DNA sequence: TCGGATGTATATATCTGACACGTGCCTGGAGACTAGGGAGTAATCCCCTTGGCGGTTAAAACGCGGGGGACAGCGCGTACGTGCGTTTAAGCGGTGCTAGAGCTGTCTACGACCAATTGAGCGGCCTCGGCACCGGGATTCTCGA
DNA sequence: CGAGAATCCCGGTGCCGAGGCCGCTCAATTGGTCGTAGACAGCTCTAGCACCGCTTAAACGCACGTACGCGCTGTCCCCCGCGTTTTAACCGCCAAGGGGATTACTCCCTAGTCTCCAGGCACGTGTCAGATATATACATCCGA
């Protein structure tokens, strides 16, 4: 396949179909699916690595929405990227103002 | 109805937010802001459903309405 | 015995920030949503998943607003939140005119 | 010496970098084989990209604890590789 | 029964490659799917906008590269463009 | 080359409403930008609705819902009234 | 009448908006009454803004509308202010306002 | 002789500057600054005077809005003088970084 | 010619006029540095976007269209300079 | 509590350039045809939403007591507004130059459309362990001392 | 420094969601052609950069002195924590039919194509609304 042609894990065929079906442009080049699949794959790898790290720190063997929330809101540029997204069952980070403490 | 949102629930929301001490009028103010927010969201969702020729408001329409309002929500096949 | 005021408050604060379940009870919220939708068009039907999504969104928005009011209140050298704080926070966000 | 030489280029480990998979590599060779090429462990294929990002941000790639031990035990080998 | 498609198997593949000893909940797969779709939408939409803007009717690798550079913040965007250029040169090496 | 603009059209409207008032170049350009802004907003909303509803063409209902979603209450009401009057006129004659 | 604009009794060109929609990749196909609807809405909006611009111009005793008059119009109209709540108008200025304290 | 008390000249100035619309920051210094900032990123860029003017427009609008919010916060704090803490609160509540 | 310390061209009387238009009455002494910093970061972002647009266009001149379109990307649309 | 002076507003002239109009020309708009797919409509099935009723049970509501927090008055000391004198550089305006934006011809490699072929991927069925829940002990704290 | 509960750390059971395997059809692959969007070369003129000088408006620095930020104190009353009583949310369970989803059918609305032509385009030209400078008349704000 084209995925094995470049060593990626994401579907070159699916993303090529979606670019056409979305009516984004009259014609679509060949390197576009490969590039877009690569960037999506790397981003998901980042998210999964951080979520798994947080989950293992919490001492569990599965990722849950709370682990995803910890991972995203704990990292600076990822918080910037998903600054407008609310995660279901995510909760909030433990943070108390210094003066409010006894 | 609108007073169904009770004051221990409002207190729990404030406690989760990090608030330590609350006053008396906070309850009515919070009821007002929540009413406004719900009004807007259900208006948009109902418009979508009316366009779709359906009598059932679906979570996908609510996700679209929240996307319109710039409050994107994950976890419902979005 | 009695704890001094504020310590049980912060204990609850920690307990609730450690949790992840929803706080508003389902039946009153569903009745509220049905009443609101009744004004606009008659005899609508709702998905339970749609009601849950609305609950999620309202939960998050209220939590964020309360964070902002706490910041304004502590800036005002007070420790108690007040309606003027919420009003000013909404104005600065730009929601209220 | 055998434990103190990375298994890829066989030279003595200079500025060793210990990946979270407990493996270790020598530096000019770490960035030659990993940092700019694959972003994965040469033996267990573990992805390391965010690890390297965070460490390059905080300049903690080189294990100091092992580096001091290596310099104390084989300073001549370290100097010969550096030259 | 509608044949809805999903990214679940490939997300699972990436997780297997990165963290071998870990599992996933169906809820979590839902958020991962939504996140992938959202990023795809943003990139495709801005790239289409750019292609319309430069009075050119084809969307290419240069368009998506500029897309990544405008959307993602600095460090990650550098990493993404490196990954993408590696992938495209590897693909065009073979036919 | 040619630089398309809605100048004569805005001038027609302004002459229709206020017979004794002219327009400056800066204001004319501002109005030209505003029309294009609302144009892209409405068109994008209609396209999203059409794609979501699994439909291959946009029409009067699509633009009607787009105007209803975009403009606030009374403006949208008067706009939809104007639109239906105009389309009724066009289809009748 | 030949022209669609005269057919519908509108000032904005149905043919122009038809061409623009066709060259916009908004849909695979486009309808017939859609350009007419869009032109009517656009014309109503321009008429609406010109109402207030002209009234402000008369208030300032001027014969020509300018960006300051446009800014005053937009920011005095409540609804249009919500429509254009995130728009900067060149040379617009700020409404005269002093807060109480 | 004569000296106006503090405040009256301030009100006079604010009404003067709210009546008019001309630009305030000086154009040659602004052009120098923007050219330097550009030189930071990529070498050898030339600029349209219209581009410089547009950048000045946007910067003016943004700073005036920021000062309005800062004044609101300072008034909320029962003060008359604004301070960097007020500026920081304005930016934080807006959600900028 | 090399440019340096141009951020100081933003004079304190100019800062004062901006605040006077904004409605401020009494002005502190430390806010000049803060205003300079916020203006710096805002210009950094808008210039970044405009330069990238021009780079993709394969040109050597930054245009009003590019600046306007960057400001539209940031969600701060501006009227009166085309488009 | 009048009075000076200084800012504002008012009035008037005038000269200029920006706006309005005439005019002529070419690309976009209008009319006519076709044929082909997409939406309209009827019908059918079954799934999900609504409604009712009750049982234990934790949550909500009410009262009360008091102590910590908000708000007002006061006093002190300094930082910023205001005025003036001096210094600096921005603004206006000619001149000169060339580098790069913009337009156009030619040719061509690259992508849309079409037909054949197959296997990755999705709906379904299965099975079993990670963590929800829970009863017993340590601690890590809060409050009185 | 003392007690003393709230919470943290811990061993056991067990059960519902996760992980694995199945198999078939629709989307991916492959091969091929044709045409046009796109790459490359060539020429050419608006404009961005650089300069110089004169002028004058604006920026700096200084002084002064008074209004406001800040810490302190006191007082009164409004939430917080606890104990007790009332209530309806939550779960399980059974009934019912309205409407979402799917399939088939058919007619009509629109992309694509070609032929005509006039409303919209640039270009040239004339003149009156308004910026500027300047002369005048009042509001008012603070010193006396
Ligand atoms: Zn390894």
């Amino acid at each position: 396949t084209r995925s094995s042609r470049a060593g990626l894990q994401f579907p070159v065929g699916r993303v090529h179909r979606l670019l056409r079906k979305g009516n984004y442009a009259e014609r679509v080049g060949a390197g576009a699916p490969v590039y877009l699949a690569a960037v999506l794959e790397y981003l998901t790898a980042e998210i999964l690595e951080l979520a798994g790290n947080a989950a293992r720190d919490n001492k569990k063997t599965r990722i849950i929405p709370r682990h995803l929330q910890l991972a995203v809101r704990n990292d600076e540029e990822l918080n910037k990227l998903l600054g407008r997204v609310t995660i279901a069952q995510g909760g909030v980070l433990p943070n108390i103002q210094s003066v409010l403490l006894p | 109805n609108i007073q169904g949102i009770t004051k221990p629930a409002i207190r729990r929301l404030a406690r989760r937010g990090g608030v330590k001490r609350i006053s008396g009028l906070i309850y009515e103010e919070t009821r007002g802001v929540l009413k406004v927010f719900l009004e807007n969201v259900i208006r948009d969702a109902v418009t979508y459903t009316e366009h779709a020729k359906r009598k059932t408001v679906t979570a996908m329409d609510v996700v679209y309405a929240l996307k319109r309002q710039g409050r994107t929500l994950y976890g419902f096949g979005g | 015995h009695r704890y001094r005021p504020g310590t049980v408050a912060l204990r609850e604060i920690r307990r609730y920030q450690k949790s992840t379940e929803l706080l508003i009870r389902k039946l009153p919220f569903q009745r509220l949503v049905r009443e609101i939708a009744q004004d606009f068009k008659t005899d609508l039907r709702f998905q339970s998943s749609a009601v849950m999504a609305l609950q999620e969104a309202s939960e998050a928005y209220l939590v964020a607003l309360f964070e902002d009011t706490n910041l304004c209140a502590i800036h005002a050298k007070r420790v108690t939140i007040m309606p003027k704080d919420i009003q000013l926070a909404r104005r600065i966000r730009g929601e209220r005119a | 010496l055998s434990e103190c030489q990375c298994g890829i280029c066989m030279e003595i480990l200079v500025e060793p970098v210990t990946l979270p998979c407990n493996h270790t590599l020598c530096k000019p060779c770490f960035q030659s084989t990993v940092e700019k090429a694959s972003l994965c462990c040469p033996f267990c294929r573990r992805r390391v990209s965010s690890w390297t990002r965070y460490h390059t941000r905080r300049n903690s790639l080189v294990n100091v604890e092992l580096w001091t031990i290596i310099q104390k035990h084989y300073p001549r080998e370290c100097k010969l590789r550096a030259s | 029964k509608t044949r809805k498609e999903s990214y679940a198997i490939y997300v699972y593949k990436v997780l297997k490659q990165v963290h071998p000893d870990t599992g996933i909940s169906s809820k979590a797969m839902s958020i991962m799917n939504s996140f992938v779709n959202d990023v795809f939408e943003r990139i495709a939409g801005e790239a289409s906008r750019l292609a319309h803007y430069n009075k050119r009717s084809t969307i290419t690798s240069r368009e998506i590269q500029t897309a990544v550079r405008l959307l993602l913040p600095g460090e990650l965007a550098k990493h993404a463009v490196s990954e993408g250029t590696k992938a495209v040169t590897k693909y065009t090496s073979a036919k």
